[PDB]
RNA sequence: CGCGGGGUGGAGCAGCCGGUAGCUCGUCGGGCUCAUAACCCGAAGGUCGUCGGUUCAAAUCCGGCCCCCGCAACCA
RNA sequence: UCUUAACCCACUCGUCUUGAAACACGGACCAAGGAGUCUAGCAAAUGUGCAAGUGUAUAUGAUUCUUUAAACAUUUUACGCAUAAUUAAUGUAAUAUGUCCAUUGUAGAUUUGUGCCCCACUUUGCAUACAAUACCGGUAAGCAAAUGCUUUAUUGAGUACGAG
RNA sequence: AUACUGACGUGCAAAUCGUUCAUUUCAAUCACGUUUAGGGGCGAAAGACUAAUCGAAAAGCCUAUUAGCUGGUUAUUUUCGAAAGAUCUCUCAGGAUCGCUGGAGUUGAUUAAUAUAAUUUUACCAGGUAGAGAUAAUGAUUAGAGGACAGGGCCUUGACCUAUUCUCAAACUCCCAAUAGGUAAAAAGGGCGAAAUAACUCAAUUUGUAUUUCACUCAUAUUAAAUAAAAUAACUCCAAGUGGGCCAUUUUUGGUAAGCAGAACUGGCGAUGAGGGAUGCUCCUAACGCUUGGAUAAGGUGCCUAAAUAUUCGCUCAUGAGAUCCCAUAAAAGGUGUUGGUUCAUAUGAACUAGCCCUGAAAAUGGAUGGCGCUAAAGCGGAUUACCGAUACCAAGCCAUAAAAAGAA
RNA sequence: ACAAUGUGAUUUCUGCCCAGUGCUUUGAAUGUCAACUUGAUGAAAUUCAAUCAAGCGCAGGUAAACGGCGGGAGUAACUAUG
RNA sequence: GGAGACAUAGCCAGGUGGGGAGUUUGACUGGGGCGGUACAUCUGUUAAAUAUUAACGCAGAUGUCCAAAGACAAGCUCAAAGAGAACAGAAAUCUCUUGUAGACUAAAAGGGGAAAAGCUUGUUUGAUUUCUAUUUUCAGAACAAGUAGAAAACGUGAAAGCGUGGCCUAUCGAUCCUUUAUAUUUGCAAAAUGACGUAAAUUACUUACUACUGUGCAUAUAGAGGUGUCUGAAAAGUUACCACAGGGAUAACUGGCUUGUGGCUGCCAAGCGCUCCUAGCGACGUAGCUUUUUGAUCCUUCGAUGUCGGCUCUUCCUAUCAUUGGGACGCAGAAGUCUCAAAGUGUCGGAUUGUUCACCCGCUAAUAGGGAACGUGAGCUGGGUUUAGACCGUCGUGAGACAGGUUAG
RNA sequence: GACUCGUUCAUACUACAGUGGAUACACCAGAUCCCAUCAGAACUCUGAAGUUAAGCACUGUAAGGCUUGGCUAGUACUGAGGUGGGAGACCGCUCGGGAACACCAGGUGAUGAGUCAG
């Protein structure tokens, strides 16, 4: 599934009218030490008892809902637009 | 381990017990759903009524105390 | 086994011979008002707004109007109680329904003969009367042209 | 009789990862040698089990039949 | 009354099981003992006492001392729950004040009259149901020089002469 | 301690006794004392043994451990009285929540009605299952005929065109039922008018819309089609039991079939006595306080066994006849047994036909129209009555429950 | 000599395979790979780097370690086999 | 003496660690299991003409794909067939005629679709933000999918209009957690971190007035990252050493229903039988009967009906092998062969087996076939399947497993 | 007589013929400009020289189809009842409801609003 860079589309909030945005893929971030469940998890964990939460093995899907970050030209917000779960997804070089 | 699956059976019968029971077909019924505009309009037009029933009701007894 | 939207419409949703593609435009043009009944009753070409397979062929009363939209509040039964459910159908699926327009009709000979027997100052009976009762009656067939029948023999 | 793997040259494997089917031995034509092989040079040969289907294009992917091998028959 | 008779009828009781006279399970017999209770918290029900309050808590007090281990009393903003909701939350929070009159409908209990008393009109119009407006907290959207604002949306177990 | 799988097997004994047999100078046997202790010991290994205890000893305790599972779960009368469907569930022997049930209350009701209704009527719709079709499409599918690309050896066979023709389909459809389903039949409303209100609406402040206030007026003084022990209706609350069902007719799917598995509609049983079905949870009749009498039902009337060896017309003899649904066998096929028919021929000869009867028709204790029996029936097929026949039905008494009257000298 | 195993008098011998799974031998050349430590950063918490650990990985050794020990065609002056 | 700042010990830390500990190893289920998913789903059909509806019913499909195959507009008509045209032929492109869709519509199957919903082209990104009423499943909760609108901003068209994804029916996921978005809204608990900002004042803890104030964490709202046993446990084997709780809700034993399979009896008439349908036969076909077969089954019994066979012992059946009486013959006699009345009477010795069965050898007069709880374990026996010991092969990493074989019980 | 906007959506379709052109429709002529392509074929624009030859209208045809009606047929089918029949498979009866194909006969449209020349 094939998206351009580059879109003209609604920017609700600081510009509020249709735009364009810049179209990019989100990346899913990354975890920091310093969030409260993992601060509690790992002083559970910590101690004799091995582990204290479940794993999850298990697995039945191989593929991703797929979010685009849209980037405001007009101004300084980003804004999200998610859509199909996809197992084929591309950056621009149309057919 | 081996069961039956199914049967609509009685249940009819059950339902007869009571009766199949029907709508009390009220002759007002609450408006949220139906049509913006128009029923705000409405709304004006009943809260206008309403003023002028009261400015009806006010000077009529107002005159009539005088 | 499945249970998806248009379960079980194969025969139910076709097209009745003859009556291929879109209808005229003058089935849209119909007037309609709230607190009509209406029948829904579906056209098979236009795909938005097609009710369900329970609500093909019944009657109800309009409650709401929109652009091209028809609220109709329809009867379903479940299990042991029957509810008021709102159906909302398109113009293409609307019929003007018939039980009224036999009040209706039934009214207007009535009032013409309410003011006939006022005018008159005799009473009258509206009633629907029963079927039955017959008078008395002649047959003045000649007495040879009548038909002599008798039982039918085998092959 | 129930599960799963496999049918391409005379023979046995590649392609078989969709279009252009490769290699060896075998076969065939020519050399070399009293003579014959070995040896050297050059070619010909595939209908891709069969009946139907997808797809722009099927030997390949998709089914049903036909053969071939591999599993299975245990507590009763 | 007991007792045999005789005519007609009369299958081991309990039990789980759709189904037991069973070739289903328990029971030789008799007597005594032998299994939905108690506490905690909660709910609805119905009674009772009081009501925008209620309970008197721990405890104090007394001309209270076999039974008294209860009964009686408590020298005017203690606490529980109810008298306000909303909400992650700083917080905010109920007609709108020209009027001691006191939200709008439609049915609806009750009342005046007319033409003993049912009546047929009218007449007045609670509970409650169905709606409706208002207005408050949240959330939008529009505005925003902060006594934050704004018709409009939405949302709460809301609120519109307190019931606990 | 090998065998007699001896005796014994409520013993002499919770492993004894008899006879047989292995061992007998060594890895020998015996004593006493001693060591090693419980997930521990110790084991020439068998998970062996560790005090009638062992794939984890004995004692005591946490403990009244836990158990969706098994068993049991205690006086009386009266009243209402089910479900064995459903949804989600590490769920399929369970639970929760729905359904059906009860209690309690309130509302409605008392005005023979209106609300209301496992009902029809008259209007009004919606259908594509049964049926029907192949000359309407799809898939089949058997024949010839008539015509202008190919095969065989200018001739012939085909295909192919054209009109036909035979038989067809759960998952085909030109057409198309019955049954089942929905809306409808007027007063909190509807008519036709006026006036108001809008920030909706059109060019257009009546141009409409909708609403509101005033009018005029629609059957109901038998009710705008019937009928209704139609409020025994609503509605709120609180809760139970239940979630393994089964049987029958009819439609029905799988399976060779099945008292088999699986569905549909309805009625039963379950949860149910009573009378018949010879007997029998379910078939038929019919649902039940206590009693008296009647007359009937289902069903009977040869006797057992209550009423007819009734009447009346046929048919029927069987060297294994036959005899009341479910129901306990029975077919294709034959018959110069007898009885009716019907077509032919010349009261005779043919041919068919269906009634009875016969053959087809073999099983396991002794053996089953219920038994005895029955043939001028007590058989089979009719009809005609009478009689007998229930706790069902009618009248009467008494009991309780429910409702209604009526009442605070 | 002690500890640990396998086999089980005598007699006769004990074929192949270190790939797999084991066990085992060498190590800064060497891939991965921890705490502490060391430095960088920021106002600090923090955030970052850096470090011959073993182990594994790479490379050997070992079957009286665990174990394992194939399938098709064609071919001989009768016929058959190969 | 020897060793020595290394050991060692303590405390951290990575690794190794079935030596030992504690635990997991679904469900539906024509029994259990290998298998499958009927476990989340979507189509048609089954389904009995509103709708409803089950099976390990049937024919199937699913976990995606799409910057165009989306959106709007404009133009066009497809498949095919005939008649033509260099290379060029059965198919290549082009033309004329004929063409209700026989094309195509991303992918299943079914519906819909001809001035389109197909194809070509133009312009584009609404496949946008916010919110209801709802419809589907159904509790009429969730989620998911829809429909009809509304408030915005736009996109497109000449305008009317249409556009909130795919012509419709499929294409999917809670709480907690993580993560990135979003805010003149908040918090981190006695206080503060812009900024001494703007004014005045000036002995100083002066005095006013200011929407925008550190790192880190927490929120609130919105997505996404996943649970396919799909309304959501982090979970492998094994027991022939086993124990316990239940179970006829469920096998192995009888019985029962059925009779596919087995067995037995038919009907027929094409052939065979020199010749000749039927003396004897009898196909291709077609009807019954039975349960000495094997099944199908799961009604009955799991707080137990002793699980095979043999021995022994008696009785019943006939579907008669012989003995008695016959009928027919393809019969000269001798025989012999088919057949009927017949169940009075008889039907053996061994060899080999765990054996029903089977198979030899021999007698006989012939060596028929069955029933009796698969006749017959408080009649016996204990050889066998089938307790606990043991062996070999194969399979299993292993522990172990084997309607594989063996010995001891 | 003619046309425009329509409506029902085959009586309106299809097929082959014949009949008709005052006004009108159409066929037809041209390409500068607006426009559009390969092509003035279409579409767009501008003409008005000719013509019923076509389009179109009307009618005909043993037309085909569609469409009403009869007849198929009270046949097939079917709801309820029955201790009705039949060995079963199935078939009557009582109360009811009741088709379809073929065939045969007829028909081949009607209509709202506006306009022009009568």
């Amino acid at each position: 599934v094939n998206v351009p860079k580059t879109r003209k589309t609604y920017c609700s909030n600081k510009c509020k009218k249709h735009t364009m945005h810049k179209v990019s893929q989100y990346k899913k971030g990354k975890e920091r030490l310093s969030s409260l469940g993992r601060r509690r998890y790992d002083m559970k964990q910590k101690g004799f008892g091995g582990q204290t939460k479940p794993v999850f093995k298990k697995k039945a899907k191989t593929t991703k809902k797929i979010v685009l970050k849209l980037e405001c030209t007009k101004c300084k917000k980003k804004r999200f637009q998610t859509m199909k779960r996809c197992k084929t997804f591309e950056m621009g070089a149309d057919k | 381990a081996k069961s039956k699956n199914h049967t609509n059976h009685n249940q009819n019968r059950k339902a007869h017990k009571n009766g199949i029971k029907k709508p009390k077909k009220h002759k007002f019924m609450s408006r949220k759903g139906l049509d913006p505009n128009f029923f705000r309009n409405q709304k004006y037009c009943l809260k206008g009524i309403q003023k002028k029933k009261k400015e009806l009701k006010l000077k009529a007894k107002q005159e009539k105390n005088n | 086994k499945s249970r998806g939207k248009r379960s079980g419409t194969r025969y139910k949703f076709s097209k009745k011979f003859r009556k291929h593609g879109e209808c005229t435009a003058n089935k849209y043009l119909e007037k309609l008002n709230y607190g009509d009944y209406v029948d829904i009753v579906c056209d098979s070409t236009q795909q938005k707004g097609m009710p369900f397979n329970y609500y093909h062929g019944k009657t109800g009363k309009i409650f709401h109007i929109t652009k091209r939209g028809v609220g109709v509040l329809v009867n379903k039964r479940v299990k042991h109680r029957i509810e008021q459910k709102k159906v909302c159908v398109r113009i293409e699926h609307v019929r003007k329904s018939r039980c009224n327009e036999d009040f209706l009709l039934r009214k207007i000979k009535n009032a013409e003969l309410i003011k006939e027997a006022k005018l008159k100052n005799e009473h009258i009976n509206i009633k629907r009367k029963t079927e039955g009762p017959k008078p008395a009656a002649m047959i003045k067939v000649p007495p040879s042209k009548i038909i002599t029948i008798e039982p039918l023999p085998f092959y």
